[PDB]
């Protein structure tokens, strides 16, 4: 599924990401935009053999288990396939555990490069929430 | 599967450092975030803090920075140190993973001059 | 910190009847409210995560609902095994905090 900007903002609000651990909602919508272009089925194979899954491109080496990644740790205790659903529940649950580490949202490279330091609130403006 | 278990002294003196150990069996401590929670008499629960995969820690401000949570991979254990305890630190201490799925049995620690 | 207030403090019920426990937050926390059960001499047990998400291994009679500041834990037809303490916990902001708890007893 490819979410519309406002559609995802509303969904993420229902999923409790607005002001989760100090991060305003715009951060999450902006992150999804540059990490997967709002596509829940997005996948990206990496060099180390790991793969980034879903709307928030969660990595198979540290966060989810896809059974094909070397030093996998499955920190989110969830199969990577669960992060490829049109239902964002699992991706949000895992994203919350990720951001709860001291590194915060810096875990998301696209967010760090295209969102951090920008007017992230702009990503939820002009939306019925 | 995973199992957690607390260990350490049950009786401590005021002003000393209270230390507890949580032994994890079934998986590596490097694969999760680990926490400490305590229950005071009167059914009052307090989340003490947790250590995440990067080694970063989050401590409850209520503890006035008297707490330290560390890990030992080689022994697959993590620890709790609480400095300068007072009778107000008497409680049942539990270790559990960040998700809340795995908990230790809990261990009562009493702080008394006697 | 975010303060969680639970009510009633105690609730007596006859097995077979249903009950609902309340937990209200001092500020909006979205769906970031979790429910725990605790019996004397035992460690807490997670019943519901993120306000309404089910947990594998927990009886289906337990369900959670709510968002923002008002949440409830419902038990459809209480069983004797359900008597004990119930606590809500929020993980929206650090430090995580717990509600004062509700004691469910047999009537």
């Amino acid at each position: 599924k490819v979410f519309g900007r406002c559609e995802l903002a509303a969904a993420m609000k229902r999923h409790g990401l607005d002001n989760y651990r100090g991060y305003s909602l715009g951060n999450w919508v902006c992150a999804a935009k540059f990490e997967s272009n709002f596509n829940t089925q997005a996948t990206n194979r990496n060099t180390d053999g790991s793969t980034d899954y879903g709307i928030l491109q969660i990595n198979s080496r540290w966060w989810c288990n896809d059974g094909r990644t070397p030093g996998s740790r499955n920190l989110c205790n969830i199969p990577c396939s669960a992060l490829l659903s049109s239902d964002i529940t699992a991706s949000v649950n895992c994203a919350k555990k990720i951001v709860s580490d001291g590194n915060g949202m810096n875990a998301w490279v696209a967010w760090r490069n295209r969102c951090k330091g920008t007017d992230v609130q702009a990503w939820i403006r002009g939306c019925r929430l | 599967d995973v199992q957690l278990q607390e260990s350490g002294p049950s009786l401590v003196k005021p002003s000393q450092t209270l230390s507890l150990t949580c032994s994890v069996t079934g998986d590596s401590i490097t694969s999760d975030y680990w926490s400490w929670i305590r229950k005071f008499p009167g059914n009052r629960l307090e989340y003490m803090g947790y250590v995440s995969y990067s080694g970063s820690t989050y401590y409850n401000p209520s503890l006035k920075s008297r707490i330290s949570i560390t890990r030992d991979t080689s022994k697959n254990q993590y620890y709790l140190d609480l400095n300068s305890v007072t009778t107000e630190d008497t409680a049942t201490y539990y270790c559990a993973n960040w998700d809340g799925d795995y908990w230790g049995q809990g261990t009562l620690v009493t702080v008394s001059a006697a | 910190d975010i303060v969680l207030t639970q009510s009633p403090a105690t609730l007596s019920v006859t097995p077979g009847n249903s009950v609902s426990l309340s937990c209200r937050a001092s500020q909006s926390i979205g769906n970031n409210l979790h429910w725990y059960q605790q019996k004397s001499h035992e460690s807490p047990r997670l019943l519901i995560k993120y306000a309404s998400q089910s947990i594998s291994g927990i009886p289906s009679r337990f369900s959670g609902s709510g968002s923002g500041t008002d949440f409830t834990l419902s038990i459809n037809s209480v069983e004797t095994e359900d008597f004990g303490m119930y606590f809500c916990q929020q993980a929206n902001s650090w430090p995580y905090t717990f509600g004062g708890g509700t004691k469910l007893e047999i009537k």
